[PDB]
DNA sequence: GACCCAGT
DNA sequence: GGGTTGGGGGAAGCACTGGGTC
C-alpha cells in the first residue's frame, strides 16, 4: 500500500554502471566522491557509487516477471516484455500489447486500467500531454561514510583482465588483417558497503491522480476505476518487484558479476495512507534519526507499521522482528 | 513572522538545469523545485480540494495557491551546513520525442549530481492562521522524493521559528536585486516555472583549501538583522 | 574603473568568454587589471577604456586568421578549426565568423549578427531541449557574435586539449583551470602556458591518451610550468566529445581538483628530473592500465595506487630511479 | 630515516641486473595490514641473501651490501605502539615501495 | 523454470584467473578486496577470488559437451564444438552450424531455432544490432568470511616457479640468443573456503525478446520458437551442464592445477516460477538467512522445490536431503 | 627488549659465510611456523650448534662467537606462555629471525 | 526531416 | 653451491542507434 524501505546494504565485486565499450578499451567503472567528518575537518574519497536508475529498471524486469504469474497477464504493453521502457512517444498514439490491441491516448482512465506498466512508472504524450508520475522511485546506491571513517583510502576497486578467444577456419589467429574477433579488455569491479532505500506507492495503481476520489454521495473514496480484484493483484505484481533486489539482481554485468549480496540491516514501514522516507542508507545517524522521525509521525494520527531487520531500535516502538524481504512482503500483501 | 524550518539530508541532488549532453545542477536546490515537491504533496494527501482533469493544471493550481499563500514572489531558501561537491554521473537520456528517428533511440549522457550532507529548507510565510498551520506542518512532511524519479530524499523535522532580531550573519540565499553591501555568489536560479520570471539570487558558497580538498566552504556575508537560531547554530535569513 | 559585464549563460561557457577577455587587454595594456570570481560570472575589474578593448580583439582575430589560412570551404587543423571541434559543419562555419568582425571591427561598428554556440566550447548545447513537452528543432542557445568570439580566443590560448582519432574513431579531452578565491594576470598568464598547439598523436605506439584522467596526466607532464598552485587554490573542469564510429556524443564528464596534482608532481620532480619523466613516461606507455592505479591515487591520497602502479609496470620495463623513490616518501613521510 | 639504508637491499629482487624475480614477497609486504604478515614478508625478502651474494660475483660486480642491524629494532620498535592500520599501512606501504628501485652497482 | 545453486566449495591449489600477458613475467592470481568484521568495524581485506566470466565460460564447455549426446545436437554451431566461446563476435555478418550451414541474422527467434548456444547464454549481433539477455547468470567465487577471520589474512598466497627443458638437439642450453625459448615463470595458487551462487533462467529458452508472446485466442502462451521435445532436451541439458561445475572443471589450468573439490553445504530452489536468488556463501551467517529466505515463500502459494546437502535447517520445511549434484539435477529434469 | 639483538647475533653465524656452514632449515622453521610448539623447538635446533661453532672461529682467524647470555633465555620462555594466540604470535615467531641476516662483523 | 563530413 | 633461462607473440573494444545544420 504505502511501503518505504531502507537500510545498509554489503555487495562487493560487482561491474555497475560501466561506460559503455563503444570505442574505450579499458572499461573503468564509474567513481564517485563522498564528503565524511573527521578530525574536525572534511575530507572526500573517490569511491565508486552506484545510481538509481538500476534499481528501478530491475524494478521494471521483476513487474512483468510477477505479472506473468496470474492469469491477469494479458493487459500488459509488448515494449513491456522486450525491457523496452519507452512509453509512447511524440507521437504514438497507440499501444502494442501482448495480443495487439490499441489503445487510445484520451486520459489515464482508459490507460491504466488496459494497461499496467504504463501506471507503475509512468507515461509521457507530449502530442496529447497526460502525463503520468512514476509510481516507484529509487535511491542511488552509495556507500556509506561509516566504512570511509574505518577505511579512508584503499584500493576497493578490482580491476581484472578478461579475454575474448577467437578461432580462424583452422584455428588461427589474426592480428589486423585475417578477420579476427580476439581482445583483451579490462573491467573494474566495486566493493563496499552501500546503502538502499525505495519507496513504493500502491494507492495510485488505478486510481488517476488528476481525480483521487470519487465524491458524488458526500463520502471521500479511493477512485479505483479499475476492477478491485484484478487490483489486488496488481498490487503483488509491484510489492513483489523488490524481491530480486535483496537477491542479487541490482544493476548490470550480471551474468558475469552477479553481485555477492547480503543486506546486513534494514527498516521499513508500511501504511494504508502517504508517509514519509525514514532515511538513506548513507549517514551513520540512521537508526536514532529514524527512532525520531517515528514518533514525528505517530502525533500526527498515521497507522505506521515498523519493520526491522537486524536492528533493536530500542523498545518502546512496536516494531516487527524481521528476518528476510520475504516474509515482510507476506506481512504486507494482506493489506 | 514566523519561518517553518525544515532539514533534508539527502546525498545526492535530483535538480538538473537546461542542458544537453552533459546534465549540470545547482550547488542548491531551485525554489521551483522545492515549490513542486510540497504542492505534490498536497494532492495525495488532501485530494478533496485538488480536482483537476490532467496534472498540466493539478500543478498549475497548487502553485498558483502556493504564491497566493506567499509574501512575495521569492518562494523558498535553503541553507547548506556540509561541502557540497560536484559529482559525476553517466545516465540513459533516450532522444525520441520528435516527428521521425523510430522508436528505440537511446545513448549515454553524463546526467551529473552535486552532493551534500546536511542541509536545511527556510519556507516563509505571514502569520498564517492556526486551521491551515497543522495542515502545512504535515505538508512539510512526506517529502520523499525530489527533482526527478532516481534520487530519495528524506526530511528530518519541521518547526516553527521567530526571526526576534538576532544578531547572525546570512546563511539562506537571497535575491541580488537591491542587495549590494550585503567573494559574492550570483548564478540564474529560476524561482518561478513554466508551464506551457528567472531571477537572480545570491548562493552562499565559497572554496576553500586547507592542505587537500577545495569543496564548497562558507563565505559568511555581514550580518543582518533578520535571523533564526536552531540547534544552537543560529544562521541568518534574509526577509524582504 | 569599468569594470566590464559578462552576460551569465553556463558556468563552462562563461568561464571561457570571461576568461577569454585578458588575452585582449594585455594586447591593448590594461595596467592593474584583477578577475574577481563569482563561481559563473568571474567578472572583470579593470581601469581601462572600451576602445582598446576593440583593438585586442582585432589583434587576437588577426593571429587566428593567420593561423587558419596557414593550414588547410576551406578547413584548417587548428584548435577552432579541426583541432577540438568535433563536428564538420563547424570547421568553415567557426572561421567564417572570425574573420567577418574584420568587416566590422575594424571600421568601429558595433556587432548586429547572432550565430550558434557549438558543444565544443559549451557541452549543454544540442539539438533537443525540454520546456513544457517534447523537444524543438534546432540549438534554442543562440549566442551573440560579441560573446562569440570572446569565447574562442581565450579557448586557443589558454585551455589546453588532447586529441586521439585512431582513424575513425576520435577522443578529444578539454581541460581548463578555474579561479576560484582570487586570480591576477601572474595566473591567469601563466595558464596560457600549458595549452598544446595540434596534439594530433594517433599511430599506435601512443595508446597511453585512453580515458581522460590518463591524458591529463600525459599533458601535464610535459609542461614544467608555474608552480603556483603550493600557495593558490584553483580547479580543473574537463569535458570529453567522443566520435566512436562518427558519432559525436559526450560520455565523459567529470569534476576534479588540480592543486593535489600540482602538489604531486612538484613533490616528484625535485631530486631530479632526467629520470622522473622517463619512469612517467615508460609506465604510461608499457603499463597502460597501471597508470590509472597511479593516478587515482593522486586525488584521494591512495596508499595501495602508488604501488599497483609500479608492481604492473615493473614486469614489462622500468627505469626505477632512485632518487624519484625518495619524492614519494616526502608526499607520505 | 633508517629507510635508505634498507631500501636499497629490497631493492636487490627486483632489478634486472639480478635475474631471480620473486615479487611474491614484494606482494605479501605491500598487503600488509594488521600486525603480523609485514614482519613475515620482510623475513622473506632478508632471507634471500645467499641468492644476491653469488649472483653478484657470477657477473663481475663485487657482492651486494647486506643492512646493517644498527636500525632494524626501529621497525620493532614502532610496530608496537602503532597497532592500528592507521599509521601502520602509512609505513608498510613505503617499505615495498622502497623495493622498486634501479641501484645500479653491476655494470 | 528457474532455478538457483548456492553453496560452499573447498576450492585450493588452483592458478585459476590469472593477470599477466606475453611480455609479462610472474604470471599472478586475481585477488580482489573484500568487507569484513574482525570482531570489529566493516574492516577491507585482500583475498584472492575468481570471476564469474570463467564460470560463465566452462558453463559453455560443459553445456556444449552435453548437447553433444542429444539427438538434436547437430542445431549448434560449429564455432561453439571448438570451445570457443565467440558467440557472434566482430569480423562475420553470420556463424556457422556444427553440420556446416549458416545461421541468417534478422530474427532473433530463427537464430535460436537451430542453435542451442545463443538460446543458453546469449548473443550479441554488432552490425545487424540486435541483443539477447543472458540466461544463465554466474556470481563470483569468494571466501567464507569466517576463515579469513580466524586467519585474519596470512598471504593465502602460494608463489611455484616453473620452467621447462627446452634442450637442444645436441644436448646443450647456452644462451637466449641460442634458440632455446626456456625459462622461470611463477605461478600464484590460493585456498580458501570458497562460495558459489549460479543461477539459472530456464523459462526463457527459445522464447525470442522481440516476440516473447503470441495469444492467437488471447491466452497465457509463451513464444516458443523450437520443439517442446527440443525444449525439454536442451533444458535436461542446460541442468545436466551442473555437474561438470563441482566436478573439477571450475576453471582452466586443469592440465596443470586442477583444484580440489569437496561437496559442501548447498542449497537449491527450483519451482517452474519467478524465483528469487539465494544468498551468497562469502558471509559467514548466511545459513540462518536461507531460513528466512525461503521458510514462508512456501506459504507464498510457490511449489517450491528445495535440495540441500551437508546442513539440516530449520528441520521444518520439505528441504530433500539431496547426496550429491548429479542427484539433484536428475531431480530436476524428472519434473520438466 | 635488548635480548633480540643478542639472540640474532647469535642466529648469524648460522647463516654468514667464513664458517662452512649453512643451515637454512631451523631458520625457515623458526620464523614461519603455525603452533607456539614448533617456535621453541626450532629454537633448541638452531641453540644446538653452540660448541661446533664456539671452537672453529678462533681456528679459523675469526673472533670466537659471543654465546647469548642465559638472561635473555629467561625473557624468551616468559614472553610465550602468557601470549598463546595465534594473532601476534607470528610477529615475534620472525623477530628473533629476522636478525639471522644483518652485517654483524663475525669475521673481521 | 533530410543533409553534412576526416588528415598516418 | 655453481652455471643456462625472466616471457614468449597475438589480441589490449567492433557495431550501435552521430549531433549540428538548414
Amino acid at each position: 500500500m504505502y511501503v518505504r524501505i531502507s537500510g545498509r546494504i554489503r555487495l562487493n565485486a560487482h561491474s555497475l554502471n560501466a561506460q559503455g565499450g563503444g570505442g574505450t578499451n579499458y572499461i573503468e567503472i564509474t567513481k564517485t566522491k563522498v564528503t565524511v567528518r573527521t578530525e574536525n575537518g572534511w575530507t572526500v574519497v573517490e569511491v565508486p557509487a552506484i545510481t538509481g536508475n538500476m534499481l528501478k529498471h530491475w524494478h521494471f524486469v521483476g513487474f512483468v516477471d510477477y505479472f506473468k504469474t496470474t492469469p491477469y497477464g494479458v493487459n500488459l504493453t509488448e515494449r513491456a516484455l522486450r525491457y523496452n521502457g519507452t512509453r509512447f512517444g511524440q507521437g504514438e498514439t497507440t499501444a502494442t500489447k501482448a495480443n495487439g490491441a490499441t489503445v487510445q491516448l484520451n486520459d489515464e482512465a482508459t490507460i491504466i486500467k488496459e494497461l499496467a506498466d504504463a501506471d507503475v512508472h509512468g507515461f509521457l504524450a507530449p502530442k496529447t500531454g497526460r502525463r503520468r508520475v512514476s509510481l516507484v522511485k529509487a535511491s542511488f546506491i552509495l556507500p556509506t561514510e561509516d566504512f570511509i571513517k574505518e577505511v579512508e583510502g584503499e584500493r576497493l576497486i578490482t580491476a581484472i583482465k578478461h579475454n575474448r578467444v577467437d578461432v580462424d577456419e583452422k584455428g588461427a589467429i589474426g592480428s589486423s588483417k585475417e578477420g579476427t574477433a580476439q581482445m583483451l579488455f579490462s573491467r573494474e569491479y566495486a566493493t563496499g558497503l552501500y546503502g538502499f532505500s525505495i519507496v513504493l506507492d500502491l494507492g495510485l495503481v488505478g486510481i488517476p491522480q488528476g481525480l483521487p476520489v470519487k465524491f458524488e454521495e458526500n463520502q471521500p473514496r479511493p477512485n479505483i476505476v479499475i476492477d478491485p480484484n484484478e487490483r489486488k493483484a496488481r498490487i503483488e505484481s509491484a510489492l513483489k518487484a523488490l524481491i530480486p533486489m535483496l537477491s542479487g539482481y541490482i544493476g548490470a554485468n550480471l551474468a558475469r558479476s552477479f553481485p555477492v549480496f547480503k543486506v546486513e540491516e534494514l527498516v521499513a514501514i508500511a501504511s494504508e495512507g502517504p508517509i514519509p522516507a525514514l532515511v538513506h542508507g548513507f549517514y551513520e545517524d540512521y537508526i536514532e534519526a529514524n527512532r525520531s522521525i517515528i514518533k514525528n509521525a505517530r502525533a500526527l494520527g498515521f497507522n505506521i507499521e515498523v519493520f526491522t531487520y537486524n536492528v533493536d531500535l530500542g523498545e518502546d516502538i512496536e516494531a516487527t522482528k524481521v528476518s528476510s524481504v520475504e516474509e515482510l512482503v507476506a506481512n504486507l500483501v494482506k493489506m | 513572522m514566523d519561518i517553518l524550518l525544515v532539514c533534508l539530508r539527502f546525498p545526492f541532488f535530483s535538480v538538473a538545469k537546461r542542458s544537453y549532453q552533459v546534465r549540470t545542477s545547482f550547488l542548491l536546490p531551485p525554489p521551483s523545485a522545492l515549490k513542486g515537491a510540497l504542492a505534490k504533496g498536497l494532492i495525495l494527501l488532501k485530494p478533496e480540494k485538488y480536482a483537476s482533469s490532467s496534472l498540466d493544471e493539478a500543478a498549475l493550481k497548487a502553485i498558483k495557491e502556493i504564491e497566493s499563500k506567499l509574501v512575495d514572489i521569492k518562494a523558498v531558501s535553503v541553507a547548506p551546513l556540509s561541502p557540497l561537491i560536484r559529482n559525476a554521473f553517466l545516465l540513459k537520456r533516450l532522444r525520441n520525442l520528435e516527428s521521425g528517428s523510430n522508436a528505440e533511440k537511446s545513448d549515454a549522457m553524463r546526467r551529473e549530481y552535486t552532493f551534500t550532507r546536511e542541509l536545511l529548507v527556510a519556507y516563509i510565510f505571514k502569520n498564517l492562521t492556526q486551521e491551515e498551520k497543522n495542515l502545512y506542518l504535515k505538508a512539510a512532511m512526506l517529502i520523499d522524493v525530489i527533482g526527478d524519479t532516481e534520487s530519495l530524499a528524506t526530511p528530518v523535522w519541521a518547526s516553527f521559528v521567530k526571526p526576534e532580531d538576532k544578531k547572525a550573519p546570512l546563511a539562506f540565499s537571497a535575491p541580488y536585486t537591491e542587495i549590494y553591501s550585503l567573494r559574492m555568489y550570483i548564478e540564474k536560479m529560476r524561482v518561478s516555472p513554466e508551464y506551457s520570471q528567472e531571477e537572480i539570487f545570491y548562493l552562499p558558497i565559497e572554496e576553500r583549501r586547507y592542505k587537500r580538498i577545495v569543496y564548497y566552504a562558507r563565505i559568511y556575508p555581514p550580518e543582518v538583522e533578520k535571523a533564526l537560531t536552531v540547534d544552537g547554530e543560529v544562521l541568518g535569513i534574509w526577509i524582504p | 574603473f569599468n569594470e566590464f559585464k559578462t552576460p551569465q549563460i553556463d558556468p563552462i561557457f562563461d568561464l571561457y568568454v570571461a576568461y577569454g577577455y585578458v588575452v585582449s587587454l594585455i594586447r591593448g595594456g590594461a595596467k592593474e587589471a584583477t578577475l574577481i570570481p563569482h563561481g559563473a560570472s568571474y567578472l572583470i575589474q579593470t581601469d581601462v577604456s572600451n576602445e582598446e578593448f576593440r583593438h585586442g580583439l582585432v589583434d587576437a582575430l588577426s593571429s587566428m586568421l593567420s593561423l587558419h589560412i596557414a593550414l588547410a570551404k576551406l578547413v584548417s587543423d587548428a584548435d577552432f578549426s579541426a583541432g577540438a571541434n568535433i563536428n564538420n559543419v563547424y570547421w568553415d562555419s567557426v572561421p567564417r565568423n572570425l574573420e567577418k568582425l574584420m568587416k566590422d571591427l575594424e571600421k568601429k561598428r558595433s556587432v548586429k549578427g547572432t550565430a550558434t554556440i557549438p558543444i565544443t566550447l559549451m557541452p549543454s548545447a544540442g539539438k533537443y531541449m525540454l520546456k513544457h513537452f517534447g523537444v524543438q528543432g534546432g540549438n534554442p542557445i543562440k549566442v551573440d557574435l560579441l560573446n562569440y568570439a570572446l569565447a574562442w580566443v581565450g579557448f586557443h590560448y589558454y585551455t589546453p586539449y588532447i586529441k586521439y582519432a585512431k582513424g575513425d574513431t576520435t577522443w578529444i579531452h578539454i581541460y581548463q583551470i578555474a579561479p576560484v578565491e582570487e586570480v591576477d594576470m601572474i595566473s591567469i598568464l601563466s595558464l596560457k602556458d600549458l595549452k598544446m598547439h595540434l596534439p594530433h598523436y594517433y599511430e599506435s605506439n601512443l595508446d597511453f591518451l585512453i580515458n581522460r584522467r590518463l591524458a591529463l596526466l600525459y599533458h601535464l607532464l610535459h609542461s614544467e610550468a608555474l608552480e603556483l598552485f603550493t600557495e593558490k587554490e584553483f580547479v580543473i573542469h574537463s569535458y570529453t566529445l567522443e566520435r566512436s564510429g562518427n558519432n559525436q556524443a559526450i560520455r565523459s564528464f567529470e569534476e576534479e581538483e588540480i592543486g593535489k596534482l600540482m602538489d604531486f608532481l612538484w613533490k616528484l620532480k625535485r631530486r631530479d628530473f632526467y629520470h622522473a619523466i622517463k619512469f612517467i613516461d615508460d609506465l604510461l606507455k608499457k603499463a597502460t592500465e597501471g597508470a590509472l592505479a597511479l593516478i587515482d591515487a593522486i586525488m584521494n591520497e591512495r596508499l595501495e595506487g602508488f604501488y599497483t602502479a609500479l608492481k604492473l609496470g615493473k614486469k614489462a620495463g622500468v627505469v626505477s630511479s632512485r632518487e624519484i623513490v625518495a619524492a614519494l616518501e616526502d608526499i607520505i613521510c | 630515516g633508517w629507510i635508505r639504508n634498507i631500501g636499497r637491499y629490497l631493492s636487490y629482487l627486483v632489478d634486472d641486473t639480478f635475474e631471480e624475480y620473486a615479487y611474491d614477497v614484494v606482494d605479501g609486504i605491500a598487503k600488509a595490514r594488521t600486525q603480523e604478515e609485514l614482519l613475515e614478508g620482510v623475513y622473506k625478502a632478508l632471507r634471500l641473501a645467499p641468492k644476491l651474494k653469488k649472483k653478484a660475483e657470477s657477473k663481475g660486480c663485487p657482492p651486494p651490501r647486506i643492512p646493517s642491524p644498527e636500525d632494524i629494532e626501529a621497525l620493532e620498535e614502532k610496530v608496537e605502539q602503532l597497532s592500528n592500520p592507521k599509521d601502520l599501512r602509512k609505513l608498510a606501504v613505503s617499505l615495498a615501495l622502497w623495493a622498486f628501485a634501479s641501484w645500479n652497482n653491476c655494470p
